[PDB]
C-alpha cells in the first residue's frame, strides 16, 4: 500500500506535523507505538488535501510550492520531542544548535501544525516559542495555553474551553439557577473547567454548592455530597470516561433527575450516550461546537486509499510503518469527524499568513529571501482566512472565534437525539418554549439560592464559597439578637414574642379587673341581691313582734339576714389586683357569715324535725332547750369551729398568688391559686353537713292543711344550695382561669339568691301582702 | 567568573536569580542556592576520600522564574561546540553535562525534566513540591531534595488535629500552584473530620504596580467573607508575591483574631514579616523545611553566554545578610545534599575505593541509574531516594517571632515524613488574651443527654437539640438521635439514664385504707349482728309482713359485699377485678331493685290495682316481686357481661398527670364510662323507688317502710351525686379509695336505713 510514503512532499516552504499515528525505562530510547490509530491518519491526509488543494490554487501562493511533513506523535510528549528537534534542526543536517535566542535559527519547517492533544501541546507550544516557531493546533482548547506571556507563537483552530464555559455559565444565569454543582474529570482538563467555571460563575452571581473531581475510571462521595446540597443543576465538564463511570454509578445507584449541563467531550460521545437506563437521569443540555465539515473529505480520501492500492504510482514515487498494513474499512468509522475542519482550517490559515507575509498578488510572487517562521507571527495576528467559503480570524491571544448550538437531548424508543435550542455567538439566545424537561410536567427544575435574607430572619452561610444565605424562620418566643447572628436567640422567659419578630415584647398582667362585663354583670347580680337582703332584713325588724319572725326564730332570723349581707358584701373582696392578704382571707370571710346562716337554718330545721318526729316524751325537753340561751351558744359553737377550721387551714394550706409567666399568649397572668379541691374541699365541708342535715331533718314533714308549712322553705333551700353548688363543681373546672373568681363570685351569690327565695322571700310576702294569716 | 569551573565532569545548574534575566529584579535566594551549589562542589574537591582525584566542575546558567527555561537546557545538552545531534536512540550519547540541578518552582521543573527525558541526564530539584512530580512515568529521570506538597498538607492536617481545629477556611491563588494545594487540602482533610467553610481564589496581583477597583472590590469581598464567618484558621497557598495587597487591605478593614497558616511560598517570606504591621492580627504559623547547619559556609558566602551573570546580587544580599543568618538555611541544605548526592552516585559508578578512580566515560542515564541507589549520611541525616524519587527530609512548623534580637522565625514543630507524625511541639505564644488556645470550631459540644441535629452539609457542624421527656440518648449506639426507654418507664428533661417508674397501689398499711377497712368492719359486724337477732325472732309480725326470704337474702348479699370489701386493696390482678366487677356491682343493684320493688308492692298496688284488676291478680297468683327481682339482676348480669367484653379485664396502667415517676394501677383501663353506665342504671331505678315511697311516705304500710327507704334512697342519691361531682373534677391517687369509700358509704346506707330501725324496734320496743 505505501501510504506512509506520500508523508513528505518537497516545497519551497514546507511545513510541520504532529498527529496521533500511533499509540502506546532505563535506556534512553524513544518508545515505538505499533497501534495504528485511524483518526490520526484520518487528520494527517486531511491535512495533505488542504495542501494539495492550496497548490491547486492559483490566487494563493502563486507560482510556489507547499510541502509538508507529517510525523507520528503518541499521546506520549517523549516521542513527540524528537520531531519538534528535527523540525528546529537546519535543513539538510541532523544536529540543532543551542543559540542564545531564535535569530540565529533557520528552522527546516515554516510553521507547525500542533499536537491534537492539549497535554502534548502544552510542552509542544513551550518548546517552540523559544524559537518563536508558528505553531496552530487543532483540538487542543483548555484556556491557559492563550497566555501570551508563556506561547507567544501558539495558535490554535478550536475555540477554548473558555467559550464554552462562559456559554454555559450565561445559560445558567438566563434559566435561572443561581444554585448549581460544579463537578470536573480528575485529569488537567476537568480542574481547568472547574477554576475557569468557578471564576465565572462568581463573576456572573451564580454560585457552586460543591466543588469536586470525579475520579478517572471516590465517586460515591461525590455523589453524597451533590445529594447533600438541594441541587438541581449539575454541571459535569469531564472526559468521556469519567462522565461515563459516573452516569453508570449513578444508575446503579439510581439518583434522582437532574439537568446535566454538558461539556462538550461527552455531550455527543456514543459511549455515553447509549448507556443503559440514562434516560431517567434528566436532561443533559450541552454546548455543541458549530463548525462546518468538509462535504468531499470521505471521496477524496477514499480515492487515494485506491490510488495507493495501485503498485504503479506508488512505485512511480518510517513514520507509521503500520499504516501501510492497513485497508478501508480500518478507516471508515470516522469519516464524519469534525476536527478535520480543523487540520484544514490550519493549514489554509498557515498558507494565508505566509501569502500576506510575502505581501504578493494572484498573478504571481516575487523572488526574496527565504522568509524566517517567526516572520509569519507579526501577519499571522488579524489574520482574516476564508476557508471553503466561511472567514474565521485569529485574536491577539491566537483563538480563532466561532459560534455554538445548544445541543439537549431528547428519548423516544430509548433512542437519544441531539436538537439546536440555542445559539451561542458570545451572547446565547435559547428557545426555552420548546424545551422538553424531565419533571412530571414541563417545568423547569428550580435551583435557587436565596442572595439576601428578608427582614426579620437569620441568615446562614451555604455553598463552597459563602454565596447565598440559608434564611431560617424560627419560632415564637425567639427573637434576632443580632443580625450577625446563626440562630435567634430567646428572651427572659417573662415576656411573649410573636412569629418572625426582630425583638421580644414585654409582658403585662391581665387578671380580673373591675371593668370587665362578666364583673359588671355579677355587680349587678350582687346589688339586687344586697337590696333583697336589706328589703327582707326591714320586714323582719319592723314585724318582730309578729307571730311569723317568732316562729321562724326571731333575733336569729335577723342575724342570718345581717350573715346573708355580709356574703354579699364579701363576694366583692374576690376581683382586682390579687393582693396577698386578700387572696388569703377570700375563703374565711366568704364562709364565716354563710355558716352562721346555715347553722341558723339548721337550728329551724332540727326544732320542726324535734316537734314533728320525735316522741313527746323527749319533744317536751328538747323544744324548750332549742330556743334560746342555748340556741345562741349552739350558733357560737358552729361559728367558733368554722373560725378555728378557717385559721387551722389559713395557717396549713397556703393560698399562693402565683404568676403564671406561660399561660396566656402574649400577656402575663396573676392568680390567687389554693389546694386543689382541699382547702376548699375542708372549708366547705363544714356547711355541706349543716345543710345536709337540714335538708334531712326537713324533707320528711307532716304539713296539715291547718297549719302553714314551715318546711317547704327550709327544703326548697338546702336543695338550691346543694344544686348550685354541685353545677358549680364543674364548672370551676373547665372554666378559662381569668374567669375563675368569677365563676366563684356566682357560685356565691346564687347561693344566696336561693336561700333567700326558698326561705325568706315567701314568708316576706305573706307579710307584706296578706297580713290576715299572721295569728 | 564564578559560573564556570572546568573539571573532568561538569555539573550543570538552574536558579533563579532574578524575578533578558538581567533588567528583572534581583532576588537573594537565587544567590543564596547558587553559593550554596559552589561550595557543595568545592568541598566535594577538596575531600579526598570522596571522589578522589577526580575534579568536579560545574555550569551555572540564570533561569528567570518562568521565562528563561529552554535555552539553558539546549545548552547542557549541546556538545563542546554547541550542536546537539538528532538520533534514534542516545546510550552512546555524551552530554555536556552529567547531570542538572533543576530549577526552584514547579512549573519550569515540569519543563526541563519533559526535555530531559530524551536523554535521562539525572536532575535533582529543589523546593518544588507539586505532586505531579511524584510519578516517574513521565518523569523518568526527575529527583528531589524537599517533601512534596503531600507531607506539607498532613504537616497542616496534624497541626490542626493537635490544637483542635475542625474548622477552618482556605485561600488559593489563580495559579496552578494554589489551586493544587486546596484541592489537595481539601480531599486530605474531608478523611480526618475537619470541615471547610469556605475556599476563595484570590486574584493574582503582583506588588509594585497599581490595582483596579475591580479587584480592590474583590478583596474587600473575600475579607468581608472572612470576617463575616466564625471560622480562625485561615490557611493561603499563594506565592508571597500577590500577599502584599490582601494583607495591605486586611490590615485596612481591620480584622483580628485569626490563626493564619502559611504554605512553604510564604512562611520564610522575609518582607511580609518586614511588613511589621501583621503582629495584631494573630499568630503566623507556616509550614517549612528544617533548618540544618552547615559548617563553614557563612564565611564561604560572606567571603565572596547569554543570561550568565548578576550585579546586583551581592548589594542585594548585603542587606538580607543579618535575617538570613539569624533564620538559617532552609533551601540551602536541598542543593548542598543533592550535589552531595550526585558525587556519591559517580563516585560508585566509577567504583573508586577512595584512593584510586577508574576515570570510564560515564553515560547520564547511567548516572541516573546510580543515584536512585544512593544511601550515606550527612550532617547527620540520611540521604536516599525512596522508590518515587524523594528523601524525607523533616519538616517544620515555624511561628513568626516580631522580635529583631533573636530568630524572626522560630520553630514550634517538627514533622517526619518517614512516619507521617508531627511531634516535639514546643509553647506557642498565641494572640489570646491568657496564651489559651484559639478556638476553631463551628459548632459548640453539646450538653450531656442532648441530641444532635445536623444544620449543614458539614458533617463537623451540628444544632444541639434536647431530647423531649420519656427518652433518654445513648452515646455508644448513636449520639444523633433519642432512643426511649422501653419497659414503661419514664425519664425527665436532659435525662441520659431513664429510670423505673415506681407501682403504686392500694397497700394494706396505709391511712385511708385503714380507715375504711375499720368502716367495712364496723359496717360487717352491725349487719351480721342484724342477722343473728333476725334469726333470733321469726313468725313475728315485721318479719313476717315484710319479705322473710327477700330481707335474709338482701343482709347475706350485704355480707357477703362486706366480706369482698377487702379484695380491692392490694395488687390488681385478673382474678381481683373479676370477682369485684362480678360481686360488687351485681349485688347493690340486686339490693337498690329489691327495695325499689318493696316500696313499690307496698305504695303503688293498691292504686294499681283499681285500674288494671287482671295485672293484680296475675300478680298475686304468681310472685310479682321475685319475677321482676328476677328479671332486673339477669339485666344486671347481661350489661356487666357487655361492659366486660367492651372494656376488657386485664389491669390498667395509667399514667397520672401529677407525676409521671409513679403509675397508679386500676383494673379497668376505662374506669369512667363503666362507672357512668353503673351509675346511671343504679339511679334510674333509685328515681322510681324513690318516689314509689315518697307518694306513699306517710303509710304506716310495714312500720314506716316508705320512710325509711326514702331516707336511704336520699342518701344514696346524694352520694352518687359527690361521686359524679368529684370525679368530674379530679382524676389522680385517690380516685380508688374515693369509689371505696362511695361503695362502702352506699352499702352502709342500704343496711342501716333498711334494717337499723328493725333492729331498733325489736330490741328496745317489744311491744
Ligand atoms: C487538484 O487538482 C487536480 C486536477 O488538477 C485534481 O485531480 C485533484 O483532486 C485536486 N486536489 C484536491 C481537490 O485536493
Ligand atoms: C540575539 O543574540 C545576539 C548575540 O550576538 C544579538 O546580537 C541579537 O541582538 C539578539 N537578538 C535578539 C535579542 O532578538
Ligand atoms: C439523596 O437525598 C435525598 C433527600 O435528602 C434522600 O432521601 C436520599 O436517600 C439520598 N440518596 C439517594 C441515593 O437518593
Ligand atoms: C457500573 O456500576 C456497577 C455498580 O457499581 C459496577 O459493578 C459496574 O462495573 C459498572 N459498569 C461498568 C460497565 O463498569
Ligand atoms: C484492519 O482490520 C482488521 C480486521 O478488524 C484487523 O485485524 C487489523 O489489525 C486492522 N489493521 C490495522 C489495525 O492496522
Ligand atoms: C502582483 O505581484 C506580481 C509579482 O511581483 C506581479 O507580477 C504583478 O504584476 C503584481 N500585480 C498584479 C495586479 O497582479
Ligand atoms: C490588528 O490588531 C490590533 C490590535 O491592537 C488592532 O488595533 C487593529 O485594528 C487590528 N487590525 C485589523 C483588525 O485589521
Ligand atoms: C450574536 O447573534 C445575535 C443574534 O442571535 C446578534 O444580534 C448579535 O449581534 C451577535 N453578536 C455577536 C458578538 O456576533
Ligand atoms: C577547602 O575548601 C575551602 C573552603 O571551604 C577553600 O578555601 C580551600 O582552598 C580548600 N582547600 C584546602 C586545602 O583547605
Ligand atoms: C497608581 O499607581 C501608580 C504607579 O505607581 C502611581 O503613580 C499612582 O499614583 C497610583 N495612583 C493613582 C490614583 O493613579
Ligand atoms: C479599626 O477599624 C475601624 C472600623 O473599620 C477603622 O476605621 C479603623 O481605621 C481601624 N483602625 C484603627 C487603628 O482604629
Ligand atoms: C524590614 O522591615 C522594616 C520594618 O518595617 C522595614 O523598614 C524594612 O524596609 C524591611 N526590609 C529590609 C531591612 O530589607
Ligand atoms: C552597591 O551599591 C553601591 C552604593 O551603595 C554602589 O556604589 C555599588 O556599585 C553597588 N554594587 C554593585 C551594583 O555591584
Ligand atoms: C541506609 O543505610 C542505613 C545505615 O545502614 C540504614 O539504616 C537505612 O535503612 C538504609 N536505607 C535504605 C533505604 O536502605
Ligand atoms: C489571665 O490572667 C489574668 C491575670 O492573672 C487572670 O485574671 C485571667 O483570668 C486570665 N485569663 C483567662 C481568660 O483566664
Ligand atoms: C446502650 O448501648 C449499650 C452499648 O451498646 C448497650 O449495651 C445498652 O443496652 C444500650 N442501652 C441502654 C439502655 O443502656
Amino acid at each position: 500500500l505505501c501510504l506512509s510514503q506520500q508523508l513528505r512532499m518537497k516545497g519551497d516552504y514546507v511545513l510541520g506535523g504532529l498527529f496521533p499515528l500511533g499509540e502506546a525505562r532505563t535506556r534512553p530510547s524513544s518508545p515505538v507505538c505499533t497501534r495504528f490509530s485511524s483518526n490520526g491518519l484520518l487528520w494527517a491526509l486531511a491535512m495533505k488535501m488542504a495542501v494539495e488543494e492550496i497548490n491547486n490554487k492559483s490566487d494563493l501562493l502563486p507560482g510556489l510550492r507547499l510541502g509538508y511533513d507529517l510525523f507520528d506523535t503518541c499521546s506520549e510528549p517523549v516521542v513527540a520531542m524528537k520531531p519538534s528537534l528535527m523540525f528546529l534542526a537546519k535543513a539538510g543536517s541532523r544536529d540543532i544548535a543551542a543559540y542564545c535566542n531564535y535569530t540565529q535559527y533557520q528552522p527546516r519547517v515554516l510553521a507547525v501544525i500542533g499536537p491534537h492533544s492539549s497535554e502534548l501541546a502544552m510542552v509542544t507550544g513551550k518548546f517552540f516559542s523559544f524559537f518563536l516557531m508558528p505553531q496552530v493546533s487543532y483540538g487542543a482548547s483548555m484556556e491557559l495555553l492563550s497566555a501570551r506571556e508563556t506561547f507567544p507563537s501558539f495558535f490554535r483552530t478550536v475555540p477554548s474551553d473558555r467559550v464554552q464555559l462562559t456559554a454555559a455559565a450565561e445559560l445558567l444565569q438566563e434559566f435561572g439557577w443561581n444554585w448549581v454543582a460544579a463537578l470536573g474529570s480528575d485529569d488537567e482538563y476537568g480542574r481547568q473547567g472547574l477554576s475557569i467555571f468557578s471564576a465565572l460563575a462568581a463573576a456572573r452571581g451564580i454560585c457552586i454548592a460543591h466543588e469536586g473531581l470525579v475520579p478517572l475510571p471516590k465517586v460515591q462521595d461525590v455523589l453524597h455530597q451533590v445529594n447533600q446540597s438541594s441541587v438541581q443543576v449539575v454541571l459535569l465538564f469531564a472526559s468521556v470516561h469519567a462522565a461515563h463511570a459516573l452516569f453508570n454509578y449513578s444508575i446503579s445507584s439510581r439518583l434522582s433527575p437532574k439537568v446535566w449541563v454538558a461539556s462538550e467531550a461527552w455531550l455527543t460521545s456514543d459511549l455515553v450516550m447509549g448507556l443503559p437506563g440514562m434516560a431517567q437521569m434528566g436532561t443533559v443540555l450541552g454546548f455543541l461546537q458549530r463548525g462546518a465539515q468538509l462535504h468531499e473529505f470521505p471521496q477524496y480520501v477514499k480515492t487515494h486509499l485506491a490510488l495507493a492500492t495501485d503498485p504503479a504510482f506508488c512505485s512511480a514515487l518510517q513514520r507509521c510503518p503500520q499504516c501501510d498494513c492497513i485497508t478501508l474499512q480500518n478507516v471508515s468509522a470516522g469519516l464524519n469527524h469534525h476536527q478535520t475542519f480543523s487540520v484544514y482550517a490550519a493549514v489554509y490559515s498557515v498558507a494565508q499568513a505566509l501569502h500576506n507575509t510575502l505581501q504578493c498578488n494572484a498573478s504571481g510572487c516575487p523572488a526574496q529571501d527565504p522568509v524566517k517562521p517567526w516572520q509569519l507571527l507579526e501577519n499571522m495576528y488579524n489574520l482574516t482566512f476564508h476557508v471553503g467559503g466561511l472567514p474565521l480570524r485569529f485574536d491577539s491571544s491566537g483563538n480563532v472565534d466561532m459560534e455554538y448550538d445548544l445541543k439537549l437531548w431528547v428519548w423516544q424508543g430509548s433512542v437519544p437525539r441531539l436538537h439546536d435550542v440555542g445559539r451561542f455567538n458570545g451572547s446565547l439566545r435559547t428557545e426555552r418554549l420548546k424545551i422538553r424537561w424531565h419533571t412530571s410536567d414541563n417545568q423547569k427544575p428550580v435551583s435557587r439560592c436565596s442572595r439576601q435574607c428578608q427582614e426579620g430572619q437569620v441568615r446562614r452561610v451555604k455553598g463552597f464559597h459563602s454565596c447565598c444565605y440559608d434564611c431560617v424562620d424560627c419560632e415564637a418566643g425567639s427573637y434576632r439578637q443580632n443580625p450577625d447572628d446563626i440562630a435567634c436567640t430567646f428572651c427572659g422567659q417573662d415576656e411573649w414574642s410573636p412569629e418572625r419578630s426582630t425583638r421580644c415584647f414585654r409582658r403585662r398582667s391581665r387578671f380580673l379587673a373591675w371593668g370587665e362585663p362578666a364583673v359588671l354583670l355579677l355587680l349587678l347580680l350582687l346589688s339586687l341581691a344586697l337590696g333583697l337582703v336589706l328589703a327582707a332584713l326591714g320586714l323582719f325588724v319592723h314585724h318582730r313582734d309578729s307571730p311569723l319572725v317568732q316562729a321562724s326564730g326571731g333575733p336569729l332570723a335577723c342575724f342570718g339576714l345581717v350573715c346573708l349581707g355580709l356574703v354579699c358584701l364579701s363576694v366583692l373582696l374576690f376581683p382586682g389586683q390579687p393582693s396577698p392578704a386578700r387572696c388569703l382571707a377570700q375563703q374565711p370571710l366568704s364562709h364565716l357569715p354563710l355558716t352562721g346562716c346555715l347553722s341558723t337554718l339548721f337550728l329551724q330545721a332540727a326544732e320542726i324535725f324535734v316537734e314533728s318526729e320525735l316522741p313527746l316524751s323527749w319533744a317536751d325537753r328538747l323544744s324548750g332547750c332549742l330556743r334560746g340561751p342555748w340556741a345562741w351558744l349552739v350558733v357560737l359553737l358552729a361559728m367558733l369551729v368554722e373560725v378555728a377550721l378557717c385559721t387551722w387551714y389559713l395557717v396549713a394550706f397556703p393560698p399562693e398568688v402565683v404568676t403564671d409567666w406561660h399561660m396566656l399568649p402574649t400577656e402575663a397572668l396573676v392568680h390567687c391559686r389554693t389546694r386543689s379541691w382541699v382547702s376548699f374541699g375542708l372549708a366547705h365541708a363544714t356547711n355541706a353537713t349543716l345543710a345536709f342535715l337540714c335538708f334531712l331533718g326537713t324533707f320528711l314533714v307532716r304539713s296539715q292543711p291547718g297549719r302553714y308549712n314551715r318546711a317547704r322553705g327550709l327544703t326548697f333551700a338546702m336543695l338550691a344550695y346543694f344544686i348550685t353548688w354541685v353545677s358549680f363543681v364543674p364548672l370551676l373546672a373547665n372554666v378559662q382561669v381569668v374567669l375563675r373568681p368569677a365563676v366563684q363570685m356566682g357560685a356565691l351569690l346564687l347561693c344566696v339568691l336561693g336561700i333567700l327565695a326558698a326561705f325568706h322571700l315567701p314568708r316576706c310576702y305573706l307579710l307584706m301582702r296578706q297580713p290576715g294569716l299572721n295569728t | 567568573s564564578d559560573f564556570y569551573l572546568p573539571g573532568d565532569y561538569l555539573l550543570g545548574g538552574l536558579f533563579s536569580l532574578h524575578a533578558m534575566c538581567k533588567e528583572y529584579e534581583v532576588k537573594v535566594i537565587g544567590y543564596n542556592l547558587m553559593q550554596a551549589m559552589r561550595f557543595a562542589v568545592e568541598e566535594i574537591n577538596n575531600d579526598s576520600s570522596l571522589l578522589p582525584g577526580v575534579l568536579l566542575g560545574y555550569e551555572i546558567v540564570d533561569v528567570c522564574y518562568i521565562s528563561n527555561n529552554v535555552q539553558p537546557v539546549l545548552y547542557f545538552l549541546a556538545h563542546e561546540d554547541n550542536l546537539l545531534p538528532i538520533q534514534e536512540d542516545y546510550s552512546n550519547y555524551i552530554s555536556r553535562v552529567v547531570a542538572v540541578i533543576g530549577p526552584d518552582n514547579s512549573e519550569s521543573v515540569m519543563t526541563v525534566a519533559n526535555f530531559l527525558s530524551l536523554f535521562l541526564l539525572p536532575q535533582i530539584t529543589y523546593s518544588a513540591i507539586s505532586d505531579e512530580l511524584r510519578d516517574k512515568v513521565r518523569f523518568p529521570a526527575l529527583l528531589r531534595t524537599t517533601p512534596s506538597a503531600d507531607h506539607h498538607i498532613e504537616a497542616m492536617v496534624q497541626l490542626m488535629l493537635h490544637f483542635r481545629w475542625n474548622w477552618i477556611i482556605v485561600l488559593v491563588s489563580s495559579d496552578t500552584y494554589g489551586r493544587d494545594n486546596g484541592q489537595l487540602l481539601g480531599e486530605r482533610v474531608a478523611r480526618r473530620d475537619i470541615c471547610i467553610a469556605f475556599q476563595e481564589t484570590l486574584p493574582t496581583l503582583q506588588p509594585n504596580q497599581n490595582m483596579t477597583s475591580e479587584e480592590r472590590q474583590r478583596l474587600v469581598t473575600i475579607v468581608d467573607k472572612l470576617q463575616q464567618s466564625t471560622a480562625r484558621v485561615v490557611v493561603v497557598f499563594s506565592p508571597d508575591l500577590t500577599l502584599y495587597h490582601f494583607f495591605n487591605e486586611v490590615l485596612r478593614q481591620n480584622f483580628t483574631g485569626a490563626v493564619w497558616i502559611a504554605s512553604e511560598s510564604w512562611a520564610i517570606d522575609p518582607v511580609l514579616h518586614n511588613l511589621t504591621e501583621l503582629r495584631h492580627l494573630g499568630t503566623f504559623l507556616g509550614i517549612t523545611i528544617q533548618s540544618v547547619p552547615i559548617p563553614g559556609f557563612s564565611e564561604f558566602r560572606e567571603w565572596g553566554t547569554c543570561n550568565q551573570e548578576c550585579d546586583n546580587c551581592l548589594n542585594a544580599t548585603l542587606s538580607f545578610n543579618t535575617i538570613l543568618r539569624l533564620s538559617g538555611e532552609r533551601v540551602v541544605y536541598s542543593v548542598y545534599s543533592a550535589v552531595y548526592a550526585v558525587a556519591h552516585a559517580l563516585h560508585s559508578l566509577l567504583g573508586c575505593d577512595k584512593s584510586t578512580c577508574t576515570k570510564r566515560v560515564v553515560y547520564p542515564w547511567q548516572l541516573l541509574e546510580e543515584i536512585w541507589k544512593v544511601n550515606f549520611t550527612l550532617l547527620d541525616h540520611q540521604i536516599f531516594f525512596d522508590p518515587q524519587g524523594d528523601v524525607a527530609l523533616h519538616l517544620e512548623i515555624v511561628q513568626w517571632q516580631w522580635d529583631r534580637s533573636q530568630n524572626p522565625f522560630q520553630s514550634v514543630a517538627s514533622y517526619y515524613p518517614l512516619q507521617r507524625q508531627l511531634k516535639n511541639i514546643q509553647d506557642i505564644s498565641w494572640h489570646t488574651i491568657n496564651n489559651t488556645i484559639p478556638m476553631s470550631m463551628c459548632s459548640k459540644r453539646c450538653q450531656s443527654g442532648q441530641k444532635k441535629k445536623p444544620v449543614g452539609i458539614h458533617v463537623c457542624c451540628f444544632e444541639c437539640i434536647d431530647c423531649l421527656p420519656g427518652t433518654f440518648l445513648n452515646h455508644t449506639e448513636d449520639e444523633y438521635e433519642c432512643q426511649a426507654c422501653p419497659n414503661n418507664e419514664w425519664s425527665y428533661q436532659s435525662e441520659t439514664s431513664c429510670f423505673k417508674r415506681q407501682l403504686v397501689f392500694l397497700e394494706w398499711h396505709e391511712a385511708p385504707t385503714i380507715a375504711v377497712a375499720l368502716l367495712a368492719a364496723l359496717g360487717f359486724l352491725s349487719t351480721l349482728a342484724i342477722l343473728v337477732i333476725f334469726w333470733r325472732h321469726f313468725q313475728t309480725p315485721i318479719v313476717r309482713s315484710a319479705g322473710g326470704p327477700m330481707c335474709f337474702l338482701m343482709l347475706t348479699l350485704l355480707l357477703v359485699a362486706y366480706m369482698v370489701v377487702p379484695v380491692y386493696v392490694g395488687p390488681p390482678k385478673v382474678s381481683t377485678c373479676l370477682c369485684r366487677q362480678a360481686l360488687f356491682p351485681l349485688c347493690f343493684t340486686i339490693c337498690i331493685s329489691c327495695i325499689a320493688v318493696r316500696s313499690f308492692q307496698i305504695v303503688c298496688a293498691f292504686k294499681m290495682a283499681s285500674r288494671f284488676p287482671r295485672a293484680y291478680s296475675y300478680w298475686v297468683r304468681y310472685q310479682g316481686p321475685y319475677v321482676s327481682m328476677a328479671f332486673i339482676t339477669v339485666l344486671k348480669m347481661v350489661i356487666v357481661v357487655i361492659g366486660m367484653l367492651a372494656t376488657g379485664l386485664s389491669p390498667t396502667t395509667r399514667t397520672d398527670p401529677d407525676d409521671p415517676k409513679i403509675t397508679i394501677v386500676s383494673c379497668n383501663p376505662n374506669y369512667r364510662n363503666s362507672l357512668l353506665f353503673n351509675t346511671s342504671l343504679d339511679l334510674l331505678l333509685s328515681v322510681v323507688g324513690f318516689s314509689f315511697a315518697y307518694m306513699g311516705k306517710e303509710l304506716p304500710t310495714n312500720y314506716n317502710e316508705a320512710k325509711f327507704i326514702t331516707l336511704s334512697m336520699t342518701f344514696y342519691f346524694t352520694s352518687s351525686v359527690s361521686l359524679c361531682t368529684f370525679m368530674s373534677a379530679y382524676s389522680g391517687v385517690l380516685v380508688t379509695i374515693v369509689d371505696l369509700l362511695v361503695t362502702v358509704l352506699n352499702l352502709l346506707a342500704i343496711s342501716l336505713g333498711y334494717f337499723g330501725p328493725k333492729c331498733y324496734m325489736i330490741l328496745f320496743y317489744p311491744e
